[PDB]
């Protein structure tokens, strides 16, 4: 009888929509693997950006109110997350166009025909799969000159449809505020139309000179040491002077510079360190076994109801004999059915999305009969506790090992334990100027009024680095591709786990001085950390309405004052670190670096 | 009847599918019109329309007029899995699983073929919904119903 609740009632409306949108995800790839059929993927450039006209409903009514300010501090966090600005200046009819237009230039993109078995490497890099395997040859030149014919012959022609949306976009892009598409997801992340917890203007004509000089000599010593690796460390089969090769970074962005652990091992043919018994065998995954053999003397005796062997009926090929081209789409009804929908590789990118995606799914069984409201958390650190933490206890290989289930062929040496130091001083401070530098870039590049005069300083590095475009001279703007890639659909920008650079540090000074097993200071022990990972699903029913992990700001510190005590802590290790290489040049940094 | 939206795409001259290849038979000179739309409030229940099965494959291609009328057991493999959904063999039957809101490339989608057919008997049948108004004591040209 009252307007609040058909509110309500649409609102449920809209969950329940969501909800089946979901599941309808999930079930068309569950029938394309049960049917050998592929035209699934067109559904995916069409139907799915349409679900976000629906969401400009909701702007129509969360502009004008001043209702941003609820007491409930979950409440107010949930509607900051979830009711972002959003782009609502545009009109209905511009709308449309814009929609067709991407609509377009989707299908045009990710319709790429040639990808093929009989194709040595050039397939879709779009889509994972297959394309690991085949195209791991020696061929490195024509590795890099196919792919780069490729880019150009599918590139040179879209300039005049990249400088139409150009100038489509600068009619209005000067104060649109629109940085980064994730917030799709995490709205709370980034505050448009008034200051926030981000770099405002003030905040950032201070931190260019602050800030910037204060780690430009880290981020210089870091960047050299990398190129040291790759031209020194790696045969040198071609110029240093040339562009670096984009495949190395293994994804499109590269950001996940961990997946370089994984793929450290040139060889692909012999049996590496992972299950693949059932794989060659029986061509199914082995780790559902596995778990069940870990369970039978596992007991505590009287536990207080059991949820560990709900799904007790025995399943043989739970789908397709033969894997298809995968594609990362697992989601699960539940309660009625379960089966894999993910495929299985050797990246720890898809380890860790993985693991976030048993943890999703986990709630799920509990949570199924529960509103979209509280059906995921807000704060990022729940995702980041349920999420890398079993990923880290679970990387241990000892367990595995110890058994030894396999064959007893295991090599290891000096230049493992090496890359396994590395890899662990990537997750410090070291990593941060690397993506601080990638936000600030994404943030002013979307501006239009910086002044393009000057190119070799601060923009000669972007096209050799990053993309590694061939070209005589550097000097374009036009060609900004990467701007706009796909993955804007999907909003699997990384930002969610930036904090893991730093509270995962925390959490190791909890451990490393209070258990201190058999090993010095330079090696912490992680093991049997599974157990930690593992207790806090003992609660999280309970503590739904009190979530602890929200009310503290331990994620920031103090912005306003150096804290002296904090930048000193590691100065030997740093130090070490730092001027360990004969090739950095110390005390001031020349003005014309041609090795840097 | 209804079909899957996704099966849409899926017919066309040349292309595969299920409706194409192992559902139904496009004629080569077809005529007629498919009308469709979201039938999310009319075909779909609340409760779950779980009451539409399918079948996955069938061993020989219905052709053009033709009722699948039989519902036998299937064994893909080479050894008796006996309906069992494992190595070489499949469970033949499948659920349609329909629900209101469903997205409209999946949704329960209409199809009405409106075949013309030409069997061994005059015409007696019509569609005419073009019926104009009429006019008296003027000279005009007028039709009724073909003459």
């Amino acid at each position: 009888s009252t307007i609040e609740e058909q509110a309500k009632t649409f609102l449920d409306k809209f969950n329940h929509e969501a909800e089946d949108l979901f599941y309808q995800s999930s079930l068309a790839s569950w029938n394309y693997n049960t049917n050998i059929t592929e035209e699934n993927v067109q559904n995916m450039n069409n139907a799915g950006d349409k679900w976000s006209a629906f969401l400009k409903e909701q702007s129509t009514l969360a502009q004008m109110y001043p209702l941003q300010e609820i007491q409930n501090l979950t409440v107010k966090l949930q509607l900051q997350a979830l009711q972002q600005n959003g782009s609502s200046v545009l009109s209905e009819d511009k709308s449309k166009r814009l929609n067709t237009i991407l609509n377009t230039m989707s299908t045009i993109y990710s319709t790429g025909k040639v990808c093929n078995p009989d194709n040595p490497q050039e397939c879709l890099l779009l889509e994972p799969g297959l394309n690991e395997i085949m195209a791991n040859s020696l061929d490195y030149n024509e590795r890099l000159w196919a792919w780069e014919s490729w880019r150009s012959e599918v590139g040179k022609q879209l300039r005049p449809l990249y400088e139409e949306y150009v100038v489509l976009k600068n009619e209005m892009a000067r104060a649109n505020h629109y940085e980064d598409y994730g917030d799709y997801w995490r709205g709370d992340y980034e505050v448009n139309g008034v200051d926030g917890y981000d770099y405002s203007r003030g905040q950032l004509i201070e931190d260019v000179e602050h800030t910037f000089e204060e780690i430009k000599p880290l981020y210089e010593h870091l960047h050299a040491y990398v190129r040291a690796k790759l031209m020194n460390a790696y045969p040198s089969y071609i110029s240093p002077i040339g562009c670096l090769p984009a495949h190395l970074l293994g994804d499109m962005w590269g950001r996940f510079w961990t997946n370089l652990y994984s793929l450290t091992v040139p060889f692909g043919q012999k049996p590496n360190i992972d299950v693949t018994d059932a794989m060659v065998d029986q061509a199914w995954d082995a780790q559902r076994i596995f778990k069940e053999a870990e369970k039978f003397f596992v007991s505590v005796g009287l536990p207080n109801m059991t949820q560990g062997f709900w799904e007790n009926s025995m399943l043989t090929d739970p789908g397709n004999v033969q894997k298809a081209v995968c594609h990362p789409t697992a989601w699960d009804l539940g309660k009625g059915d379960f089966r894999i929908l993910m495929c299985t590789k050797v990246t720890m990118d898809d380890f860790l999305t993985a693991h976030h995606e048993m943890g999703h799914i986990q709630y799920d069984m509990a949570y199924a009969a529960q509103p979209f409201l509280l059906r995921n958390g807000a704060n990022e650190g729940f995702h980041e506790a349920v999420g890398e933490i079993m990923s880290l206890s679970a990387a241990t290989p000892k367990h595995l090992k110890s058994i030894g289930l396999l064959s007893p062929d295991f090599q290891e040496d000096n230049e493992t334990e090496i890359n396994f130091l590395l890899k662990q001083a990537l997750t410090i401070v070291g990593t941060l100027p690397f993506t601080y530098m990638l936000e600030k870039w994404r943030w002013m590049v979307f501006k239009g009024e910086i002044p393009k005069d000057q190119w070799m300083k601060k923009w000669w590095e972007m096209k050799r680095e990053i993309v590694g475009v061939v070209e005589p001279v550097p000097h374009d703007e036009t060609y900004c591709d990467p701007a706009s890639l796909f993955h804007v659909s999907n909003d699997y920008s990384f930002i969610r786990y930036y904090t893991r650079t730093l509270y995962q540090f925390q959490f190791q000074e909890a451990l490393c001085q209070a258990a201190k097993h058999e090993g010095p200071l330079h090696k912490c022990d992680i093991s049997n950390s599974t157990e930690a990972g593992q207790k806090l699903f003992n609660m999280l029913r309970l503590g739904k309405s009190e979530p602890w992990t929200l009310a503290l700001e331990n994620v920031v510190g103090a912005k306003n004052m150096n804290v002296r005590p904090l930048l000193n802590y590691f100065e030997p290790l740093f130090t070490w670190l730092k001027d360990q290489n004969k090739n950095s040049f110390v005390g001031w940094s020349t003005d014309w670096s041609p090795y840097a | 009847f209804v079909i899957r939206g996704n099966e849409v795409s899926q017919i066309a001259p040349g292309q595969t599918g299920n409706i194409a290849d192992y559902n139904y038979k496009l004629p080569d000179d077809f005529t007629g019109c498919v009308i469709a739309w979201n039938s999310n409030k009319l075909d779909s229940t609340v409760g779950g329309n779980y009451n539409y099965r399918y079948r996955l494959f069938r061993k020989s291609k219905l052709k053009p007029f033709e009722r699948d009328i039989s519902t036998e057991i299937y064994q893909a493999g080479n050894k008796p899995c006996n309906g069992v959904a494992g190595v070489n063999c499949y469970f033949p039957l499948q659920s349609y699983g329909f629900r209101p809101t469903y997205g409209v490339g999946h949704q329960p989608y209409r199809v009405v073929v409106l075949s013309f057919e030409l069997l061994h008997a005059p015409a007696t049948v019509c569609g005419p919904k073009k019926s104009t108004n009429l006019v008296k004591n003027k000279c005009v040209n007028f039709n009724f119903n073909g003459l």
